Parts: structure tokens; C-alpha cells; sequence
């Protein structure tokens, strides 16, 4: 089992940067049996370069592989959207085929800043004696972002559960929810509930509220 | 074309077993081999096997030799992949592959994600989230396993899992002419459960 060692595990770059990527293997691999794949979330690996220096079938040709030995590289001469995606490296000199933990490429582009929207809980859910807040911070970049919740004007940090999307396949923003969960006897016993984005695009957060009086 | 097919998502305890499969079509399945890897989330592949269909012969990583039992069936081309006493660890996306030249892996299935767990099967609850353009939503909460999908009639969150049910959200952005005049609806699917939900978003009060 043949170690190999991707580097780096993540970078970004923006339109049109030159990207090379490298894999150095513990032992000599023959040239021949080393191969790359492109993976985006949810899907399936696609081969991507074969025997070291090969394009596969519909990889254009900004993509180009080399390497012999030890050490092997995949460079994209001209970086687009469509690219941004985890590729991986692989060896078949020796059995058991192994492959890298990858190098993670994202899409570097403009600031944005998140479009906030909040929710107060159903009637439905409440029927159930469960009271969710949820409150939506939608197109924006870069990833980092601190969601606080405030309930009358105090925070809460217990009973939110977070999630980010994947860097958007068209305009490279990510999108994240947010969910504060208390009993309904906890939710009913306060009027305000606040939303805060701190983001680099705003020195103030972003801000939605509601109120159980309107 | 070339396609591999593998089987749909499972849950199963610990303790038990199960068997996937890998359905072939678009080429001679006995002169190639079919290769079997695992991937737990955010990382990268780890070999498992592969099945040679000609002479019925496969190869195991040694790791896996114990877990793992590769099959295939000539006459439906399908390869079959056994996973016993399962864990926690056995957790992960599991695909099949074709060996192409040099050993490259071509073709590949979509993936069969296997959940093991001591948890309870059970199907969502979806709920309305009402407040130019205006963002709408529906929370869908306490279901298991994944996956659910979500259809409107659009930001759709991965889920997040916690004390053994998971919670996912879905948004969408419509303008102010179209809700609250006309119907709006979420309809979520969780396959595993065999359920579904049409959620109208209504306006509250
Ligand atoms: C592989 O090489 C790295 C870097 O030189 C080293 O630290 C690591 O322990 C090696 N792994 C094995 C299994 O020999």
C-alpha cells in the first residue's frame, strides 16, 4: 500500500491562474500505472489523466500530467468555474492500487455578501411541541461567516445546527442555513428572535428579526 | 455506452450483513475487470477488491479479505459485492469500476452509500417556512437515514445529523406577485421510508 502524498490538500484560484498540483509517492511507481481523477461532491470520481500524461475522453486540454519516479504533477494552464472540483492521484505499481487524500481546487472570485432571511416556526411543528427558527444566509463568498442567534436581545448558542452548501456550480458563492431548535415552552416564552451574519463584505452584521406580535 | 449501475442507499445494524450490486451494460463484461473501492466522507478512495467475470477469480486488499466477498453473475453482468459484520466504520460510499488500460479506472457506477447503525428508520417531518423577490423555505426534520430530496413545485442544505436524526432545509426565491396568491409547495422524498410530503406554504396567522 504505497503511500502518496498530495500537496497542497487545498488551494484556490480565480479565473485564468495557472494551477500545478503535486503527488509524491513513498516508492517508485512506473509511469505507465499512474493515473488522476476529478471528483465533484455528490458524484462519482471520472478519470482524468491516464499512464501519467494522457488526457481521458472530453478532458480539455488545459489539463496536462507529468511526472516519472516519485513525483508527479497535474497542471491546468488556465483555470475556469467547471474546473473547481477534488483531484486525486493513483498508482497501480503494486497491489493494493492505492490513491492520494487529494488536493481540494475551489474557485477564488469577488466578495459577496449574504442576502439573510429568517423563519419563525410553523404551526405545524408547534402542534408537535417543537419550536425551529431558521434563518438563511444565501450567495455568499468567501466561506468564512459567523452565524450568532439572539433571542430578546441575548445569545444563544445551544440547539443550532449549521450547514453550508458546496461552492455554486454558476456564480461560485456558497449559500448556508441555520436552525435554532428549542421546546415550544422555551419559544413561547420570548418576543424577539435576531439572525446575525458577520461577514468581511459588511463592518456591521446583517441582520433579520421577527417578533411573536406580528 | 459503457454504464455501470450499482444498487440504491442501505441502512442495515451492526452485526449484520449486505450485498450490493454492480450492473454492466455497453461491453463484453468477461473481458474486463471490475474493481471495488470505499469512500468515507471528505476523503479518498481506498481499494477494496476486484472480480475478474472470465474466470470468476478476485483479489482482495488484505485488509478487507475477512469483510469482503466479490462475486459476479455472467448472464445478468452483474458484479456483487458482500460487506459482513458490519460497524460504525463500514459507513462510507462504496463504488464499482472498470480496468481500463494500464489499470486505469474508466467507467465508474454512481456510488451505493451504506449507513450502519442501530437507528431507527424514520420519515421525515417537513414544515412551511413563511416570512421584491421573496426567499421561502420548508425544514425538513427528525427522518433517517439519508437521504431525502427536495422538489418546489433553489438552495438546497446538505443535512446535518444529530442524536440520530437529521435535519435539512430547503430555500427557494420567488417575486411577491407570485406567493401568497398562488400555491407554493416543497415536496420531499425519503425513499428509505418509502414516504413522501407535498407541503403547501402558508402564510402565517
Ligand atoms: C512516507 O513518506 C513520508 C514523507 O517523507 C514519511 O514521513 C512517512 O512516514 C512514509 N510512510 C511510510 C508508510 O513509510
Amino acid at each position: 500500500d504505497i503511500v502518496l502524498t498530495q500537496t497542497p490538500a487545498i488551494m484556490s484560484a480565480s479565473l485564468g491562474e495557472r494551477v500545478t498540483m503535486t503527488c509524491t509517492a513513498n516508492s517508485s511507481v512506473s509511469s505507465n500505472y499512474f493515473h488522476w481523477y476529478q471528483q465533484k461532491p455528490g458524484s462519482s470520481p471520472k478519470l482524468w489523466i491516464y499512464s501519467t500524461s494522457n488526457l481521458a475522453s472530453g478532458v480539455p486540454t488545459r489539463f496536462s500530467g507529468s511526472g516519472s519516479g516519485t513525483s508527479y504533477s497535474l497542471t491546468l494552464s488556465s483555470m475556469e468555474a467547471e474546473d473547481a472540483a477534488t483531484y486525486y492521484c493513483h498508482q497501480y505499481h503494486r497491489s493494493p492500487p492505492t490513491f492520494g487524500s487529494g488536493t481540494k481546487l475551489k474557485m477564488k472570485r469577488a466578495d459577496a455578501a449574504p442576502t439573510v432571511s429568517i423563519f419563525p416556526p410553523s404551526s405545524e411543528q408547534l402542534t408537535s411541541g417543537g419550536a425551529s427558527v431558521v434563518c438563511f444566509l444565501n450567495n455568499f463568498y468567501p466561506k468564512d461567516i459567523n452565524v450568532k442567534w439572539k433571542i430578546d436581545g441575548s445569545e444563544r448558542q445551544n440547539g443550532v445546527l449549521n450547514s453550508w452548501t458546496d461552492q455554486d456550480s454558476k456564480d461560485s458563492t456558497y449559500s448556508m442555513s441555520s436552525t435554532l431548535t428549542l421546546t415550544k415552552d422555551e419559544y413561547e416564552r420570548h418576543n424577539s428572535y435576531t439572525c446575525e451574519a458577520t461577514h468581511k463584505t459588511s463592518t456591521s452584521p446583517i441582520v433579520k428579526s421577527f417578533n411573536r406580535n406580528e | 455506452e459503457v454504464k455501470l449501475e450499482e444498487s440504491g442507499p442501505e441502512l442495515v445494524k451492526p452485526g449484520a450483513s449486505m450485498k450490493m450490486s454492480c450492473k454492466a451494460s455497453g461491453y463484453t463484461f468477461t473481458s474486463y475487470i471490475i474493481h471495488w473501492l470505499k469512500q468515507k466522507p471528505g476523503q479518498g478512495l481506498e481499494w477494496i477488491g476486484y472480480i475478474n467475470p472470465y474466470n470468476d477469480g478476485s483479489k482482495y486488499n488484505e485488509k478487507f479479505k475477512g469483510k469482503a466477498t466479490l462475486t459476479s453473475d455472467k448472464s445478468s453482468s452483474t458484479a456483487y459485492m458482500e460487506l459482513s459484520s458490519l460497524a460504525s466504520e463500514d459507513s462510507a460510499v462504496y463504488y464499482c469500476t472498470r480496468n481500463y488500460g494500464s489499470d486505469s479506472l474508466d467507467y465508474w457506477g454512481q456510488g451505493t452509500t451504506l449507513t450502519v447503525s442501530s437507528a431507527k428508520t424514520t420519515p421525515p417531518s417537513v414544515y412551511p417556512l413563511a416570512p421584491s423577490m421573496v426567499t421561502l423555505g420548508c425544514l425538513v426534520k427528525g427522518y433517517f437515514p439519508e437521504p431525502v430530496t427536495v422538489t418546489w413545485n433553489v438552495h438546497t442544505f446538505p443535512a446535518v445529523l444529530q442524536s440520530d436524526l437529521y435535519t435539512l432545509s430547503s430555500s427557494v426565491t420567488v417575486p411577491s406577485s407570485t406567493w401568497p396568491s398562488e400555491t407554493v409547495t416543497c415536496n420531499v422524498a425519503h425513499p428509505a421510508s418509502s414516504t413522501k410530503v407535498d407541503k403547501k406554504i402558508v402564510p402565517r396567522d
